[PDB]
RNA sequence: CGCCUCCUAAAAGGUAACGGAGGCGCCCAAAGGUCCCCUCAGGCGGGACGGAAAUCCGCCGGAGAGCGCAAGGGUAGAAGG
RNA sequence: AAAUG
RNA sequence: CGCGGGGUGGAGCAGCCUGGUAGCUCGUCGGGCUCAUAACCCGAAGGUCGUCGGUUCAAAUCCGGCCCCCGCAACCA
């Protein structure tokens, strides 16, 4: 007779498009709770903090020291 | 507005505040 | 909830609705705001 | 006599349509002062059924004015909101002393919960059977006192069923612009209809009229 | 450990900032293009001499930055100034189709 | 009013000494007055409708600056009143309001204070600033005994660009601040 | 609709159209049969009790008879009115459902069993203060209290004197 | 009507109004008015700034009182905090010190009551 | 017995047990938009009633505060006031 | 009405 | 080994869901009535709310771990 045995259906978080991968405008690039990663160039983020491409291009992960981490998208030039 | 400090220990004080009709029953005389 | 309660909004003499949720007890005792109707555009809007 | 030539202005058999009794309700009242248009209606309920009593107010589109002295009994700067609202009389548990001993020159009485305690505790039996005491249902209690006070001036009046199973309530003045009172009436009905005690068997509004402060009372169809 | 936050900028998403500076005696203003870290157009206050009102002086350096700008391709920008408070000193200059 | 009896004294009677005293180099660098604060806790925003504005129109009646109604930041069970609004009254004096005030205080106020045998000399300490309290509020001229339903003490805090106490001490001392010495 | 295995004294529920409150609860599972819940109840208005038994399944139907604190205001008809010193609502309770409605007082704070915003039991405190406005200055004499009721008191207790009276026995329990 | 130490009496004759001071008994008050030739019967609510001032003159310097006398006496009583003057060893234990009956009464120097049981 | 959080879960995701440990069935007409402002908790002084934090002043304090509620990620170049 | 030593 | 409820003045019970309130009866000590003792009348004192944690602005109360408490079960072999 216990008092536990509970949990929540996993949510499958994290980067969902890595640096150098080609996307299309719309692709959600990152799923995360806080803001582990922040919007960048052509990268708006959503209500739930979900970063998503804003234009067809590639993904770049700029690490900005104590300024956080960024995910940009340099469109195809 | 300016004012006047009319103690009792003589000594009047011309300065400012409100109502130049002040009966300071005891200025700096103790 | 109970003190909560559901409710919508009527375009003032007519149809359409919004259906939000008032909140009894606290800021209550009736309530209306401005919102856009499927027909024409923007007006007040009462509960019911 | 004098009402005879005054009573002929009513078809005892007929059923009017608000409007019908509107042009009329003005020809019905004639006095040496502005008569207030009263309204009565035998609602279908039982007093003895504690639940079915009807206590509710309504903000009117037309009519009703500062023809009332409201007292806001509160603590804090609530007073500031109240006084700025139009609180003829202001002051908490110090004004209770005014009223408690003699004083009595107002109509309404708003208040704040925080100081509400002492009120009904030491004012219960006085203004209690007077219906003046602050009651939520009859929205004269609370903190948003602002709108509250500011509103008992625009057009919000109470109306609690009596013991006979009837309810009455002034819908406006006699020299009122034609379609105003007639419109001011539906406002009163639509709100009282909107308050039907869940277990009220039979037909609700059974007898609804349109009277004048002094005289004639033309019964109408409360669905007109 | 930081007096005023500013960053009314930082909220700069739309390219080409009209970066202003409120000096006690003068006023400078440059049309910076980040994502490149280069200043495309300047035009300072007393670093051009000009009149002696202060605000009427700004108005000038404004029209001076606009005219200069335009003839470079510029025509669309975004205002700024940290403690800009967008008041008095405002340079609601003609030209420069950046609106506002 | 841009100038007062004390203001002058500072400039042409204190300014000199301090310099000659500690030997300052730059003009500025020598002790000046920044601001003198006067607040009241009251703690009386309890029941009975705590108006206590009289204490506000008064605090300022002797100052000439309607005070700022501070409120409780946290909330305390122990002594009723909590979470917000309730109590708090305080005004900040600068420039000329600062001078035309300290004068009276030092000339007419401090004088009549029950016993008052000078101002406790420890209230400085590391503070290039000073602090002191008053029980009554009638210690001032602009207000009489009759008009004031209840009493009302208050705290007076003078801020100084002084870094040391000696610097602060001397200054307030050359100004006229009596001292429990 | 809560089952029984999940009852606890204090739980209020609706049985036989009436209001109760489990006051005794004991899970019983002897032999290899199915479990059983054997409780004892109390009506909320009448005192009547009744021990009963249920299987593991059987659901009951929880009720919401919370007990706020009301307040007397004034008499009217054969009823008396109170108020929840909380939301200040108005309750017109019929003399019957007001335990010891007499020996009360137009302004005293008592307790009521709110069942859908309508008290079905209004009790004052075991003993309340009341001003005797009667009695001959003459020992164990009758004394009409300000609420019209009468009570037996000693001598010294004379007109105007406020006393105490156990609202359960209406007996003089001392003076104010 | 603030006198020595802003202690303010009023609306009644000065004679007794002075009494309303810790250091002014009916005596020092009747010997204080003739020494400035004022009318005893006069209501404090009327008297030349001079009458009041030269009044606050005497009073304050004529004798040390309230505040300074008040406080002072406590110190008087302190000194009896020597090593054990029987006049102090009664002051330490809130009890009369002028030889008063102690079995009974002596209440005024011992708060209300403590009772306790019997034998 | 459905839902959320953390661990187990073996550095992508996912992953069991009558494994460990907690939450929810709501709530806000401002606790929502937007625009402009402000920066905390604590700590050492310093101060009338004033605990040990009521209100005030001075420094020191990058986040230990806060963000309605569990926990987690998040966050003062605000998501806080 | 009203116990005991 | 589980199943539910209980530890509150000296005794026996309220109060706990609906957090800001210690309610009752007896007992105790003081004082009267009596020659005296009861009774009876007058008045008073007394509760870490089992403990140790946590939640809250605050807890007897809400939350957990323990300690004692009372009652119920332990069946098919
Ligand atoms: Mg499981
Ligand atoms: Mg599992
Ligand atoms: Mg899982
Ligand atoms: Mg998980
Ligand atoms: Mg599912
Ligand atoms: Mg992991
Ligand atoms: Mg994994
Ligand atoms: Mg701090
Ligand atoms: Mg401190
Ligand atoms: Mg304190
Ligand atoms: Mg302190
Ligand atoms: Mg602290
Ligand atoms: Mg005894």
């Amino acid at each position: 007779s216990t008092r536990n045995g509970r949990d929540s259906q996993a949510k499958r978080l994290g980067v969902k498009r890595y640096e150098g991968q080609v996307v299309r405008a719309g692709n959600i690039l990152v799923r995360q709770r806080g803001t582990r990663f922040k919007p960048g160039k052509n990268v708006g983020m959503g209500r739930d903090f979900t970063l998503f491409a804003l234009v067809d291009g590639v993904v770049e992960f700029q690490d900005r020291g104590r300024l956080g981490r960024y995910v940009h998208v340099r469109p195809l030039a | 507005v300016p004012a006047r400090i009319i103690c009792g220990c003589g000594n009047v004080i011309e300065t400012y505040s409100t109502k130049p009709e002040i009966y300071v029953e005891v200025c700096s005389k103790c | 909830v109970r003190i909560k309660l559901l409710l919508e909004c009527t375009e003032c003499k007519r149809r359409n609705y919004a259906t939000e949720k008032n909140k009894r007890n606290t800021p209550n005792k009736l309530e209306l705001r401005k919102y856009c109707p499927w027909c024409r555009k923007h007006t007040v809007h009462r509960e019911v | 006599k004098r009402y005879r030539a005054l009573l002929e202005k009513v078809d005892p058999n007929k059923v009017y349509t608000i409007d019908e009794a509107a042009r009329l309700v003005k020809e019905l009242a004639t006095a040496k002062f502005d008569e207030t248009v009263e309204v009565h209606a035998k609602l279908g309920i039982d007093p003895r059924r504690s639940d079915q009593n009807v206590r509710g107010t309504v903000s009117l589109p037309h009519g009703l004015g500062k023809q009332v002295r409201v007292l806001a009994i509160a603590k804090g700067e609530k007073i500031k909101e109240a006084e700025e609202a139009g609180a003829d009389y202001v002051g908490g548990e110090e004004i209770i002393q005014k009223i408690l001993d003699g004083w009595m020159d107002f109509d309404a009485v708003v208040a704040t919960p925080d100081v509400m305690g002492a009120v009904g505790s030491k004012l219960g039996r006085i203004l209690g059977p007077r219906g003046l005491l602050p009651n939520p249902k009859a929205g004269t209690v609370g903190f948003n006192i602002g709108e509250i006070i500011r509103e008992i001036k625009a057009g919000r009046i109470e109306f609690r069923n009596d013991k006979t199973g009837a309810i009455h309530a002034p819908v406006g003045k006699a020299s009122f612009p034609p379609e105003k009172l007639a419109d001011n009436i539906r406002a009163f009905i639509r709100a009282l209809e909107a308050h039907k005690p869940e277990g009220a068997k039979g037909t609700f509004l059974r007898s609804v009229y349109v009277t004048t402060t002094m005289g004639p009372s033309v019964r109408i169809n409360p669905h007109s | 450990r930081r007096k005023f936050r500013v960053r009314n900028r930082i909220k700069r998403t739309g390219r080409l900032r009209l970066s202003v500076f409120r000096s006690l005696k003068h006023i400078y203003a440059q049309i910076i293009d980040d994502e490149k870290g280069v200043t495309l157009v300047s035009a300072s206050s007393l670093a051009l001499k000009l009149k002696g009102n202060k605000t009427e002086v700004a108005r000038q350096v404004g029209r001076a930055l606009a005219e200069k700008a335009l003839a470079l391709g510029i025509k669309q920008v975004a205002f700024d100034r940290g403690p800009y408070k967008y008041h008095g000193r405002v340079k609601a200059l003609a030209e420069g189709a950046r609106e506002g | 009013p841009l100038d007062v009896a004390l203001k002058r004294k500072y400039y042409e009677e204190v300014r000199p000494e301090l310099i000659r005293r500690f030997g300052y180099q730059n003009v500025w660098e020598v002790p000046r007055l920044e601001k003198v604060v006067i607040n009241q806790g009251l703690g009386e925003a309890k029941e009975d409708a705590r108006i206590l504005e009289k204490a506000a129109q008064e605090l300022a009646l002797i100052t000439g600056q309607k005070p700022a109604v501070t409120r409780a930041k946290k909330s305390i069970s122990n002594f009723k009143l909590r979470k917000g609004m309730p109590i708090g009254l305080r005004v900040t004096l600068r420039r000329d309001r600062m001078w035309i005030f300290l004068e009276k205080l030092l000339n007419v106020a401090l004088p009549r204070i029950r016993d008052f045998r000078g101002l406790n000399p420890n209230s400085f300490d590391g503070r290039g600033n000073y602090n002191l309290g008053l029980r009554e509020q009638l210690i001032f001229p602009e207000i009489t005994y009759d008009m004031v339903d209840a009493l009302r003490g208050m705290d007076i805090a003078v801020v100084t660009t002084a870094e040391t106490d000696e610097e602060a001490r001397a200054l307030l001392e050359l100004l006229g601040f009596p001292f429990r010495k | 609709m809560i089952s029984v295995t999940d009852l606890r004294p204090g739980t209020k529920v609706k049985m036989d159209g009436g209001l109760w409150e489990c006051v005794e609860y004991q899970h019983q599972k002897l032999g290899r049969g199915g479990a059983k819940v054997v409780a004892k109840f109390k009506n909320l208005e009448t005192g009547a009790t009744v021990e009963r038994t249920f299987n593991s399944g059987e659901k009951l139907e929880d009720i919401y008879v919370e007990t706020r604190e009301l307040q007397y205001l004034y008499p009217e008809g054969e009823e008396m009115v109170f108020m929840d010193l909380e939301t200040y609502e108005q309750f017109a309770v019929p003399r019957s459902r007001v335990v010891g409605a007499e020996f009360f007082k137009e302004g005293m704070t008592a307790l009521g069993d709110m069942y859908e915003g309508q008290p079905i039991k209004v009790t004052p405190p075991t003993v309340v203060e009341l001003k005797v406005v009667d009695t001959p200055p003459g020992g164990s004499k009758p004394a009409t209290l300000e609420t019209g009721a009468v009570v037996q008191v000693p001598l010294f207790v004379e007109p105007g004197e406020v006393i105490k009276v156990d609202t359960r026995t209406g007996e003089y329990v001392g003076r104010a | 009507a603030r006198i020595a130490g802003v202690e303010i009496p009023r609306n009644k004759r000065v004679d007794v109004a002075l009494t309303y001071i810790y250091g002014i008994g009916k005596a020092r008050a009747k010997e204080a008015l003739e020494k400035t030739g004022i009318n005893p019967a006069t209501r404090v609510k009327d008297l030349t700034e001079a009458e009041v001032v030269r009044l606050r003159e005497y009073v304050e310097n004529t004798w040390k009182l309230e505040g300074e006398l008040r406080a002072e006496v406590a110190a008087n009583i302190k000194r009896l905090m020597d090593i054990g003057c029987y006049r102090g060893l009664r002051h330490r234990r809130g009890l009369p010190v002028r030889g008063q009956r102690t079995r009974t009464n002596a209440r005024t120097r011992k708060g209300p009551r403590k009772t306790v049981a019997g034998k």
